[PDB]
This record gives structure tokens, sequence and C-alpha cells, in this order.
């Protein structure tokens, strides 16, 4: 039998930054 | 392809000449001090900037065995066909020397390895590593080997294959000297009206490369052939679903007869509406539609039109006068002053008088969620006008994008100011950049920011005079249609004391609607018992009655 | 330097802190000195931090490495610090090299509790970079910033920014060698330059304010000129002395409180 290269998917998920805003 | 086809680029070609044409055509002078002058050339820049037809042209013009690949060719479906392409390519480059081998998208195959979360993909740059190893070894001496990889993502390349390129040229976006060459290069077969002037052509495509320049060419040959379908309609029309549909299938029913096109010169006119047609590449996404208003929209500001002109229009169309005496190519004005007073207004005739690039900043546009995210599209706002320059930048209310840096302002607001900063006035140049602000609070504007580099001038646009207020009231009426003797004394008016620009827009506005008033009422009368809606002198004396000042303490913004 | 006029002071303090021992090493390993400095320009915007760190960079012939403010901000977690070790490693593997940090109070604010966890955590891991248990010698590091009391007390301690160098507000006499500066480099003669500089409608006047005042006077004169070429067709452009005597009253002090940057 043949090995072939296949292309697959991946989960990643990164997690970002976020800015917030207050009160007086 | 040919070494004509290329244009625009001498000093790229003159260093060409020792590290690709010496090496494959003088090897019998490398073998005389014994010396393997094996070499490695990356080609990186803009894309459209002719890194492919360079190395095709100077395939040409050496005359030894050159083999083409593009990095998406030498990937196969097998588990070890994808590093055997690749290594036959180097293969039979050896076999074959002197040759000289083009990895085109070198980065689609090239990538880093540490991110390439893949076994093939790891193993492809590491055969090309021993491919490129190989070259230096296995020829034979006096038989040398060059390399040309050329990709507009450099950074993309994994640092172990960008090393082994001794050479790296940076073919950046044409200059204006650069555009007139390949203009002509590209228009060296066609037959030209002989009036054509190619400084002009190059003077009036700033941000262009060699792709965009392409298109003006290609724009003006189909104006040349516009005027020999309209004779081919003609023919269809007088043999014999709105106009463009009809040309549609008129020519659809004569698709097998076939009338040849006689030979036509292109005039310059035709290349001048050719530049309009085409938008550069780098202009595609990102710039701001050019505001129609005009001078003419404009009344009385005659002090703030001589300053805009001679800081940004001036400049702008004759940057070789203002070279001389020694003025940069950059401006920052700050127009400022009570609302309604036409600070936004005549910030969009200058983007339309200048002729140059417009990009317009709704206050705080800029700003995003994430911590890195506003302060990058600070820095590609300007990587975009530099790229494109001239340039305006024009920040509408700007008073929300730098606010005065003090112990109570934001943290993430006082990294914009500071970007904004550097971006302005720092180590990079912004030449070629004038950035216009408006703003009624310029107290409220960081003192960093209103500093010469920055925003030297600071215009102030306040209230009209009574002489003004004739002037504007004129303007706004005639670009929106009484005579001029009722205008002036409605505007000299005391009724008319404190409004601004947009008071007597406003006062135009209610005298209209006085007069459909009148109309309604007449039109009855006349109709059931028994017009043309003119604005008269005496719906002008209700709107005066009706409309009050705005700028209820005008002292709050002269300050 | 022939970009730069006056600041005799601030120039003596970057060539023994950065030029001295880049160039001569040897010498000053001898007397005991570290082969890293850490300087902070502060002052009044327009005054020169920015152009003297440039000339430092220049005439140091060592490799260069600018940051423009906050610009090494990610929006995921651990790429802003990383981009930051980065940072040194291409620095500490390229010795001699300069580090600008150009408008530095945005990248080292000080540690409060209101300044979140993602712009915390650059100070930290600039703190380490700077002094910490790795090694960083051969690797200047330059800030400029209108704020130095807004970074981190941390930051500002010997090892890590030892030395802070105030460029201040041009005197009398310095304003004659910055607008004499600003005019040779853009080519009125000498003893006019003096007149302008001292006169005093320049009073308060940074390098910024000089550089505006000469562009002013250079307006004036294309304004003369399209009068008198008008005229001429009607019935070589040079900044003539009149025409800085209508640039010295269009032209204000940009620094309206300079006590406020002290
Ligand atoms: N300097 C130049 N002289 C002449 N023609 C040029 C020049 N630069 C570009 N062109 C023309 O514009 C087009 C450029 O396409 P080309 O394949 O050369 O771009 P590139 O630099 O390889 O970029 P990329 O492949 O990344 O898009 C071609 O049609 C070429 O004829
Ligand atoms: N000098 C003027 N000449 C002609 N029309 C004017 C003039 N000033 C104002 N106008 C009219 O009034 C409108 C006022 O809008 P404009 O955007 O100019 O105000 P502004 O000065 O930007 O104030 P704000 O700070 O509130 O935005 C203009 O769009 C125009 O219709
Ligand atoms: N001492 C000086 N000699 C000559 N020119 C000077 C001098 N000081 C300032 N200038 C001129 O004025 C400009 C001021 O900009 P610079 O980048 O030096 O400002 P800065 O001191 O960093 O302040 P900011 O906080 O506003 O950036 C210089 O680029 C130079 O053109
Ligand atoms: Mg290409
Ligand atoms: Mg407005
Ligand atoms: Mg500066």
């Amino acid at each position: 039998l043949l090995l072939l290269l296949l292309l697959l998917l991946l989960l990643l998920l990164l997690l970002l930054l976020l800015l917030l805003l207050l009160l007086l | 392809m040919s070494i004509l086809d290329i244009a625009g680029v001498d000093d790229t070609l003159q260093r060409l000449l020792k590290e690709v044409w010496f090496p494959l055509r003088g090897g019998e002078a490398c073998e005389k001090m014994g010396y393997r002058y094996d070499n490695g050339v990356l080609l990186h820049g803009p894309s459209g900037c002719g890194k492919t037809t360079l190395a095709h042209a100077i395939a040409g013009s050496i005359g030894v065995a050159f083999i083409p690949v593009s990095a998406p060719s030498v990937i196969g479906g097998t588990s070890g066909e994808s590093e055997k392409n690749i290594r036959d390519v180097f293969d039979e480059a050896i076999r074959l020397a002197p040759c000289l081998i083009f990895l085109d998208q070198i980065d689609a195959i090239a990538g880093r390895r540490e991110s390439a979360n893949k076994g093939m993909e790891s193993r492809i740059v590491a055969e090309i590593m021993n491919g490129m190893d190989r070259i230096r070894q296995n020829t034979p001496l006096g038989k040398n080997v060059v390399v040309l990889a050329a990709t507009n993502r450099p950074e993309f390349l994994d640092p172990a294959i960008r090393r082994r390129f001794s050479v790296e040229i940076d073919m950046g976006m044409p200059s204006e000297r650069a555009r007139e060459q390949i203009l002509r290069s590209l228009t060296r077969d066609l037959s030209l009206a002989d009036d054509i002037n190619f400084k002009e052509l190059a003077k009036m495509t700033p941000g262009y490369v060699g792709s965009d320049l392409q298109y003006v060419v290609k724009a003006a040959v189909s104006e040349s052939f516009q005027a020999n379908i309209d004779s081919l309609l003609a023919q269809a029309r007088a043999k014999h679903v709105s106009q463009p549909q009809r040309d549609w299938l008129l020519l659809e029913a004569h698709r097998d007869e076939e009338v040849s096109w006689p030979s036509t010169k292109i005039t310059m006119e035709q290349f001048r509406k050719a530049v309009s047609l085409v938008q550069p590449a780098s202009k595609r996404e990102g710039f701001s539609t050019i505001p129609d208003t005009t001078w003419s929209h404009v009344g009385a500001l005659e002090d703030v039109r001589k300053k805009l002109e001679m800081s940004i229009i001036g400049p702008i169309k004759n940057p070789e006068l203002f070279t001389r005496v020694g003025i940069k190519p950059a401006a920052g004005i700050l127009l400022w002053g009570p609302p309604g007073c036409g600070k936004t207004l005549v910030a969009k005739a200058v983007a339309n008088e200048s002729k140059a690039n417009f990009i317009s900043i709704k206050g705080p546009e800029l700003l995003n969620k994430y911590v890195g995210e506003s302060e990058r599209a600070v820095r590609q706002l300007f990587s975009r006008a530099k790229s494109s320059a001239p340039c305006i930048l024009f920040f509408d209310q700007m008073d929300a994008l730098v606010p005065r840096r003090d112990d109570s302002l934001s943290d993430a607001s006082a990294r914009v100011v500071n970007t904004l900063l550097t971006e302005l006035d720092g180590v990079g140049d912004r030449s070629g950049i004038y950035v216009i602000g408006a703003t009624n609070r310029p107290d409220m504007i960081d003192e960093a920011i209103r500093r010469p580099g920055r925003l030297g001038t600071s215009i102030y646009v306040g209230l009209p005079s009574a002489e003004d207020r004739v002037k504007i009231l004129k303007t706004l009426y005639r670009n929106t249609v009484t005579t001029d003797a009722d205008l002036e004394k409605v505007a000299l008016d005391l009724r008319c004391t404190g409004f601004s620009g947009a008071d007597l827009g406003n006062l135009m506005q209610a005298a209209a609607q006085a007069c459909l008033e009148r109309v309604y009422t007449q039109r009855q009368q006349k109709r059931k018992e028994g017009i043309e809606p003119v604005i008269t002198m005496e719906d002008w004396e209700k709107a005066l009655n009706e409309v009050k000042p705005s700028v209820k303490d005008p002292e709050k913004y002269m300050h």
C-alpha cells in the first residue's frame, strides 16, 4: 500500500486580550 | 521575456551584472582563482514591482540553462514525492551547470518550520537547505549555479533558508523618474500619437507600481478602440431593454460576423483619461473618496483659504518651488473654532482642490477593544498615507483621538496619543503626508501633539462678520438654485446677529419651507375656487423671525 | 552632531555613557564600567530628545533598533512580552546595539491596581531584561519621554535606566546656535540670525519653534515672490531680513507652561 500525505484541521483557539472602561 | 521588458530599475540591474551574469557567464574567470562562485539572490518588494519579469528578463539575457520553479508545483500526494521533486530541481541544475534556478513564491514552501505544524512542511524546508548546499559543492569548478528567489513576504521565510541568500534586493515602488521609464517600455510596441508626455504621466501617478502602470496602458488602449465599437454598434443599430442591454444583444446577434478594426494611435487625452480609470493597488482599500466640495462652496474665509493654500495646496502642486526655500513636504494643520463655522467644509475643499489622496478619520474611529489593535490601526494609517504620498489625513473631531495626557486619562487611550506622537514626528519620516485636524476644543488636545512638526499651525475658524455673512449666504443660495440685492439685506439684518455658516444654511431652509407653505395654500385656492415654487423676499421675512443662532456662547469656543 | 545645535552638556553625557564605551571598550573596562547603559531623556516637547538619540545612533557606528512607543503590544496572550524578550535577544547577539524607546511612558507605566494585567506583564518583562538573572551587556538603552514621572519607579533605577538627562528649552544664546544650525542645513548671513534668535519675540521658543520660525520666514518669501512676479508679468527666492520680521510676528512658542514639564 502507498502512504499518502493528507491535509487536516486544527483546534488552535487562541486567547485574546481586551480593554475595558470605568465610571467616575 | 527580454531585458527591455524590465525598466525603472538600474541599480538592481547593475548588481545583477556581477552577482548573476558574472558567475554564470564569466565561468573561466572564477576558475583561474579556483573559486566556487555559487551565488544566491533573493528578490523582495511590493507585489507588482516586476520581480517575476526581472527574473525572466535576465534569464534570456544570459543564455545559460534556466529552470523556472513555482513553489506549489513541487508538492506531491505521496509521502516522499514532495521532497523528491525539490531534490530533482537542484540535481538537474548541477547536471546542467552553469544554470539559473528561479524559486518564485519561495515563501509558500520555505516558511518557518517552527510554525509549519506538519511533517512534510518541515522536511520541505530542510530539503531546500540541502539542495542549496549541494550546488556549492557538487558542481564542477568554473560551472556555477545561481539560485534566484522572489517573494513579497520575505519575513515568512525560514531564517535558515533566508541566510543562504548572499544577496537580497529590495525592489520598492518606482519613483517619478522610474515610472517614466516603465511607461516607455510598456508602450514601445504601440503606436502613439507623438504628443505623449511621459513626464506628465509619471507626475500624475504618485502611488503606482509596474503592474498599475500596465493597467493605465491597458486602459488607454481600450480608449482607442472605443470609437471602433460605436462604429460597430452603428452597423448593428441601423441593420434592424435599455441601451446597454441592446448593445450586448446586437453584438450577440452578429456573433458570426467580424469587421476589421482600423489601426489607431493612442492620444495624450486617452492616457490622461486612463489614469483616472485605474486605481492603484495601494489605493484599493483604506482611502476615502474625494469630496465634491470646492472653493466655490466656501464663502468668505479668505484668510483661512490663503493659509491652507500656502501650507498644503502649494507644496503639493509644485513641490519644487517650496523645496528651494527649504520647506519640508509635510504640514500639520489644526482647524478650531465654534461649531458650524466651516472647519469640515474648508477641509473638504483642500482635499478636493489639492487633487491628492485623501483619508478621513471620523473621531475615535481607530479605537479597538483589543490591546494592540487600536495603535496598530494608527501605525497602518500612516503606512498607507506614506506609500501613496502626497496624501491628506483629515481627523474630524480630533479631540476624541488625542486627549490631553493626565493621570486621570485611561491607559489604553494614552497609548494611542503616544502612537500618534511617533507617527507625526519620530524616527521615521512622514514626508508627503499632510495632516488636518478639526475640533471645537483645542485645549483638550495633548500639548505635545500641538507643536511644530506634528500640528504646527492652528487656524481659527470663527463666527462670520456682517460682511462675511453676505458672502456665505450668496454662496449657499447660488449653489442650491431673490437676486443678490435682497440677499445682502437678509444677511445684514440685525436678526442675523451671531449666525454661523450653519445658521445661514438653516435660514435658507426655513425660507424654502415658508415658500412651500405659501405654495400649498395658494395652490388649493387657485385650483378649487379657480404654481412655481420660488423663494420670494416675503419668504425670507418668515425665516428671519423663526431661525435663532446656535452658538449661544461664542466666547466658550473663542478661547 | 552637525544637525544638533547647543545641547553641549547633553552631548557630553551621551558621549561618556554610550559613544565612549562603544568605541573604546578596553579603556572603560579598565576603570570598572559595565559595557551597558540606560539613559532616560526627558523634557518639554520639541527640545531635541529624539534628535540627539538619532545622532547617538549614527555617531556610535553601532547597531540600532528603534521602538516607536507601544508598538510591541499584541492582542494575544504572551505575545506582547515575547516581542520584548525577542527584542533583547536580537540586541544581545548583535552587540554593541542601541535600543531607542521613543515615547517610553507608553510602554512602562507605573504599576497600579488599575493598570490591568496585559500592560503590567510588559513592565515586569522589561524589568527582567534590563536587570535580572540574564546578561544584557553590550546593549545600550535610550528612552525619551515628556512624562518621566509616569514611568515605573523600578525602571528608573541604576541598572535599567540609571541616568536621566533633562533636555529643556534653549536659552537666549542657545537659540542662536540652534537657528544657525537649522538655517545652515536648509540652504541672511549670521549676524542677522543672531538678531532673529535673540529677539524678545523668540522668548520661550523650543527647537521646533525655531524650525517653524524658519519655515514661516520661507513662506513669507514665496508670498513676496508671488506679488513681485505677478507685477512684472502684468506691469530665485531668498529669505530676506524683512521676511524674518513678519515671521517673528506670526509664530508663538508651542510650550505654554515649561514648568509643567519640569
Ligand atoms: N519595472 C517594470 N518594468 C516593466 N514592466 C513592469 C515592471 N514592474 C512591473 N511590470 C509589469 O507589471 C506586471 C508585474 O507582474 P510581476 O509578475 O512582474 O510582479 P511581481 O513583482 O512578480 O509580484 P507578485 O508576483 O508578488 O505579484 C507585469 O505585467 C510586468 O510587465
Ligand atoms: N464659510 C462658509 N461658506 C459656505 N457655507 C458654509 C460656510 N460655513 C459653513 N457653511 C455651511 O454650513 C455647514 C456647516 O458645516 P461644517 O461641517 O462646515 O461645520 P464645522 O465648522 O465643521 O463645525 P462642527 O465643529 O460642528 O463640525 C456647511 O456644510 C455649509 O453648508
Ligand atoms: N537643539 C536643536 N538643534 C537643532 N534642531 C533642533 C534642536 N532641537 C530641536 N530641533 C529641531 O526641532 C525638531 C524637534 O523634534 P524632536 O524629535 O527633536 O523633539 P523631542 O525633543 O523628542 O520632543 P517631542 O516630545 O515633541 O517628540 C527636531 O527634529 C529638529 O528639527
Ligand atoms: Mg511574481
Ligand atoms: Mg465639522
Ligand atoms: Mg521626539
